[PDB]
């Protein structure tokens, strides 16, 4: 009955005809899906006062109507009137096919880097940022950090990592992850050291970083600088180590390479063990 | 199975079938039916 | 709530979403041992 | 505020002034507050009984001038307002009248199927008073049978206000329709039958169906021409989509295992 | 005493065995499936979902006192089953106070103490993952709580006690049922709680608000996906707007949910009950009468219910609004005999050319029409009483003049008898064609293309039909 | 060619082990010898040094086949 | 925890339809 309201033509009776919109749309569904059409009209006003209300209830009718791609185009215009609201069942519901539609979008856009891409809205990370807002409130960024390997978005990524101080172990969880189900290799190696960055920004080296990451990231002067590093700090213990799982785990030409790269005592001791003549006749002696 | 919807619910053995065709059109059939022949 | 937000907000989208990732797994496999016996049906016919 | 309850009302309206100071009195009730909760309190409830009021003149003041989305506009609001939901609500004496005016033009307009589910709201007000809604579903009935002539010799008894500007839609959309029946393959008639089936010894009638139909007099004899068509058929056109149902029916017996 | 309080130690014990063990392997089998196969839709759900409808409401309404029912409320107070060793112990208070039950009194709750015996059941340790069991131990004491009938001071008993449930079940969608998707039980444990709340907005103001709640859940409902959940909510929210007696229909018009697409033989043949009275309340009779005639072929498998007598109580009125009656009464009931004389006689009048006695059965019967809710049929079967005529003379003659046939209807007048014709042909009531030059109606051609261009329009559905059953067979074969 | 594919299951699968006597459950149960053959060894380099039970399940009618 | 069981899930199933696939060649061999 209040249709009757959106037939007049001055502006102070479409406010609290629309006022009444969203009150009652959850009540009276199928009334408005006839009049889809005069909002969509009232929508293509840009002297129209509120316009980017009537992408809200149109996006609320669609909803209903299950046309779901309708509710997300005028989500799009619907400017930050829509995540302003972020408490709802109905919110949730269509910003989970806002980021399928952007997680399918990026990898479509990971095949084609020459150009020909898409243009992209912004509120969709103006959500993700809202949503680690949440993981602030929440202490828990391991739901954030899922998203963010999803998104083929690594600046966040690094965000995420140079966080509020909450462990560096729960980077190398993360870094775990990268050894079960990373699938892909080409963006692997990117976030394989991104992760090596923050470990250079971080105290203390681990193993299972350079037992995974330089490996399959073939970077010989890096090894043979972060144990620069451990000799100069004069750490003999853990560089010790590393040349030993080194030579169990690498192939040829890698020891090769990185030998050339130590001439670049304890640099005796990493000569012998990086060509890890004495780890075999041990081993031949058991 | 209650539904919700139910709270209400040769004397005439085979008699609808005869009672829906011929009601009481002079049953004796011999009046009007065996005596039109008054009218030749 | 630290976590009782969050638990509606960024996991209440992960749970409702491997749901339906659980069903269908849940549901080949019973369409998966039928079209297994079927196939063991006609190997029988076929080596006999 | 408070603007003209009966300033125009009792002897004539010829404004079009106070047309836009009703529209003004629109702006006001309707920016006060709202109208949508209604959970008690008669004193907001007060405003409640001058908004059904505004709109029932309103209604007046739309068939006194024919405007006919504005009539709809206004009674879908006024109905709306007997759709309070906590309906204290005391019994404005325009009612039955007001829906005898939405009950004559929702009926005047093809909306048959609309008019019958409409009656579902009156509980007993039909049969055992209320002249203002017996009379267009004692029409409705006319309407029914055969009885075309005694809706139009029901035309002189009106015991409302006038009626004219729906019922002078109502009697067109069905002269119309048996002159629909007419513009069929029904050749050649005289005047005197125009006269006894459409109706009126000679008006300008005659020239308003001569103009808008056709019907030439000629040698004292109207002429219409057969309006039948000429039946295009094959009746193998199914050959191609019957030609697909039979793959469909393979292709569910195999392929599908 | 000696002649009642004697026959005192019969009741129970039998039902505190054998009426414990329901349950016992109800709780016990429902947990087993919603644990490995998580497909638990074939178990012993539906069997108790009719022994709910059926054996439980009549297996007891009262507590049945010596501790049979009345046991029940102390037995499932102290539920904990949290880890292994809380369900080997509570295992131990199965064992323990079945056995203080069987033997002596326990706590015995005095009809109002039910309410702090369902407190402790959702405290005391209770868990979510066994939220069948929640569910159902929760919902099946609430009709000894409603079908106690005594209707005074427990019905806001009964409003909070389903909010109590139904806190737990919104909270279940919330917080992501895993693998069990209690909605295939949740769904009648929402009908059975708003069967007995719209009682309640009866006995109080009006139960609009169950629907916009309802509305909320018709949406949580299918957006997840369905398992019989649009089905049941959407019988639920058409029957109140239905049962208003405002306009109403037209909002049903405007419905388009109109795929529940399976519904087990029993939901399917009530909601064409009620489409089929929107769709004649709208005047379209064919697509009406057939639709109430599937939903009375569907479903009829009960003793003399009576909604069976409703759809074969609006089911021949739509006949009469298009002419053919068959038998009625025979299958005559003890209650049926007062519902077959208004009915039977009304078509009987109909039939014949007689509108006194039409009117003097109206008058004399019309008050059982104010109990059957079918005012309605006066102001529209006054048409079909000249159109039956005319339906019966252009089936029966081939080729008839004008002039005969306003004696044959005893209309006195060709002139209007035209018109009556007229109306009839454009309603497509006959199919018959009028000569217009010498007074002749003559019907319809011969049989037509029939014997060669029709059949195979029905042959596509039949084929698609039963290879169908052989889909739905050879998929759901094989579960080992 | 088609020993060399039912031979490389192993080395695609060998991180996972318990995927591989479900998928290899029937591909011992072929007509031809060579299938079977290459699912023999499927076993073989998928598990490396497990003790399955139930590849030792399914290689017991592989040692007892007709064919040598 | 969640996003390691959404993607055993996402492999799961993806799995299965390949498995599911070979079956499908067989016993349309076996029909030869």
């Amino acid at each position: 009955g209040i249709i009757s309201l959106l037939d007049e033509d001055e502006p102070q009776l479409k406010e609290f005809a629309l006022h009444k919109l969203n009150a009652v749309v959850n009540d009276f569904w199928a009334e408005i899906s006839e009049s889809v059409d005069k909002i969509e009209v009232l929508y293509e006003d840009e002297g129209f006062r509120s316009r980017q209300f009537a992408a809200l209830v149109a996006s609320k009718v669609f909803y209903h109507l299950g046309a779901f791609e309708e509710s997300l185009n005028y989500a799009l215009g619907a400017g930050d009137l829509f995540n302003v609201n972020d408490n709802s069942e109905y919110v949730e519901t269509i910003i989970a096919k806002c980021i399928d539609h952007y997680t399918k979008q990026c990898v479509e856009n990971a095949d084609l880097p020459e150009g020909e891409k898409k243009p992209i809205d912004q509120r969709l990370e103006g959500i993700v940022n809202k949503m680690f807002q949440r993981c602030l409130d929440d202490h828990k960024y391991k739901q954030a950090i899922g998203i963010a390997l999803e998104t083929r978005r690594l600046d966040v990524f690094e965000k995420t990592i140079l966080e509020s101080n909450d462990v560096p172990g729960m980077l190398a969880y993360s870094l775990k992850l990268c050894m079960s189900l990373m699938q892909n290799k080409q963006f692997r190696n990117k976030v394989l050291r991104v992760l090596v960055k923050i470990y250079m920004n971080l105290e203390k080296p681990d193993f299972i970083n350079v037992c995974q990451c330089l490996i399959f990231l073939d970077d010989p002067q890096a090894v043979s600088d972060i144990l620069e590093k451990l000799v100069k700090e004069d750490n003999l213990l853990m560089a010790y180590q590393i040349c030993f799982d080194l030579y169990e785990s690498a192939s040829q030409q890698f020891l090769s390479s990185v030998i050339q790269n130590l001439r670049t005592d304890q640099t005796l001791k990493m000569i012998k063990i990086l060509s890890g003549e004495m780890a075999i006749e041990l081993h031949l002696q058991f | 199975m209650s539904e919700k919807k139910q709270p209400v619910d040769e004397d005439n053995w085979d008699d609808d079938n005869v009672e829906d065709d011929f009601s009481n059109q002079l049953r004796a059939e011999l009046e009007k039916h065996g005596y039109k022949m008054e009218t030749s | 709530l630290e976590e009782g937000k969050a638990g509606s907000g960024l996991r209440q989208y992960y749970l409702s979403k491997i749901e339906e990732l659980q069903l269908i797994v849940n549901d080949k496999s019973q369409n998966l041992r039928r079209l297994q016996a079927q196939r063991n049906e006609l190997n029988a016919k076929v080596r006999l | 505020m408070y603007e003209q309850l009966k300033g125009e009302w009792n002897r004539k309206s010829p404004n079009l002034s106070k047309c836009g100071e009703e529209l003004g009195r629109l702006k006001l009730v309707l920016l006060e507050l709202n109208f949508l909760p209604t959970t008690g309190t008669k004193l907001t409830k007060q405003q409640l009984i001058l908004a059904r009021d505004i709109l029932e003149i309103g209604a007046q003041w739309s068939i006194l001038r024919k405007d006919i989305p504005s009539f709809e506009r206004y009674m879908a609001q006024l109905k709306c307002y007997y759709f309070d939901y906590k309906e204290q609500l005391p019994e404005s004496a325009y009612m039955h009248q007001l829906l005898g005016l939405n009950l004559l033009f929702l009926l005047s307009q093809n909306r048959v199927a609309e008019f019958h589910t409409e009656l579902e709201r009156l509980p007993a007000k039909d049969i055992q008073t209320n002249v203002y809604i017996k009379h267009p579903v004692s029409l409705e009935q006319y309407l029914m049978e055969g009885s075309y002539n005694k809706v139009f010799l029901a035309k002189g008894n009106i015991p409302a206000e006038s009626y004219t500007f729906f019922i002078d839609i109502l009697l067109d959309t069905i002269r119309d329709e048996i002159a629909g029946c007419i513009e069929k393959a029904y050749e050649k008639i005289l005047f005197t039958e125009a006269t006894r089936i459409l109706f009126f010894n000679t008006p300008k009638k005659m020239t308003d169906y001569a103009k808008k139909r056709g019907w030439v007099l000629g040698p004292n004899n109207y002429y219409s021409f057969a309006s039948q068509q000429q039946k295009p058929e094959d009746t193998t056109i199914p050959s191609t989509e019957l030609a697909k149902q039979v793959i469909e029916y393979a292709r569910q017996l195999e392929m599908i295992v | 005493p000696p002649g009642g309080g004697e026959q005192e130690p019969p009741p129970p014990p039998a039902p505190q065995d054998v009426e414990m063990k329901e349950e016992a392997a109800t709780g016990g089998g429902s947990t087993g499936e919603a644990d490995g196969k998580t497909a638990a839709a074939a178990a012993e759900h539906s069997q108790r979902e009719l022994d709910t409808v059926t054996l439980e409401d009549i297996k007891e309404h009262v507590k049945q006192l010596e501790k049979a029912v009345s046991g029940k409320e102390p037995r499932f107070v102290l539920r904990a089953l949290r880890m292994l060793p809380s369900t080997s112990r509570r295992l131990n208070h199965y064992v323990l106070y079945k056995a203080v039950q069987g033997f002596f009194t326990s706590n015995n709750a005095t009809r109002d103490f039910l309410l702090p015996f369902l407190e402790e059941p959702m405290d005391t340790e209770a868990d979510l993952q066994f939220r069948p069991r929640t569910g159902k131990a929760a919902s099946t004491p609430l009709l000894p709580e409603v079908e106690a009938y005594l209707q005074l001071l427990v019905v806001i008993f009964m409003m909070n006690s389903k909010r109590y449930k139904e806190a737990q079940k919104i909270s279940d969608d919330l917080m992501q049922k895993i693998s069990t998707q209690n909605r295939r039980a949740l769904d009648l444990v929402a009908a059975k709680c708003y069967y007995y709340h719209a009682r309640v907005y009866e006995f109080l103001d009006k139960l609009d608000v169950v629907r916009s709640f309802l509305h909320a859940r018709l949406r949580t409902a299918t957006l997840r996906h369905d398992a019989d959940g649009q089905a049941t909510l959407l019988n639920l929210l058409l029957r109140n707007y239905l049962h208003y007696s405002l306009y109403d229909q037209a909002e049903k018009l405007v419905s388009k949910s109109v795929f529940p697409e399976q519904a087990n033989n029993n939901e399917w043949a009530r909601y064409l009950y009620y489409t089929g009275r929107i769709k004649a309340i709208q005047l379209e009779y064919s697509e009406a009468r057939r639709t109430m005639t599937n939903a009375l072929r569907k479903a009829p498998q009960h003793t003399a219910v009576g909604f069976k007598q409703t759809v074969h109580k609006l089911l021949i009125v739509v006949e009469l609004l298009l002419g053919e009656i068959p038998d009625r009464l025979q299958f005559r009931q003890p209650s049926l005999k007062r519902s077959l004389m208004p009915y039977f006689l009304l078509t009987q009048a109909v039939r014949t050319g007689n509108l006194a006695k039409f009117n003097q059965v109206l008058d004399q019967f019309g008050e059982k029409f104010q109990a059957d809710g079918t005012y309605t049929l006066i102001i529209r079967l006054r048409h079909n009483v000249i159109k039956t005529g005319v339906r019966m003379i252009s089936l029966s003659y081939s080729r008839i003049s004008l002039a005969d046939i306003a004696q044959k209807l005893q209309l006195d007048s060709p002139e209007d008898a035209e018109f009556i014709v007229a109306k009839a042909i454009r309603d497509g009531v006959i199919e018959a064609s009028i000569n217009h030059e010498k007074g002749y109606v003559q019907s319809k051609e011969m049989i037509d293309i029939y014997s060669t261009r029709e059949p195979q329009l029905a042959f596509h559905q039949r084929i698609s039909f039963c290879l169908d059953i052989h889909n739905m067979s050879v998929k759901a074969m094989r579960f080992p | 060619v088609r020993r060399a594919a039912v031979e490389s299951l192993g080395f695609i699968l060998f991180r996972t082990p318990e995927q591989c006597p479900s998928v290899v459950s029937l591909l011992s149960e072929s007509y031809n010898p060579h299938v079977r053959y290459g699912a023999a060894m499927a076993l073989g380099i998928c598990c490396a040094g497990t003790g399955n039970k139930e590849a030792i399940n399914l290689l017991e009618p592989m040692t007892n086949d007709p064919v040598n | 925890d969640l996003y390691s069981r959404y993607k055993k899930l996402q492999q799961e199933l993806e799995f299965l339809e390949v498995q599911e696939e070979y079956i499908k060649d067989e016993q349309k061999n076996l029909k030869k």
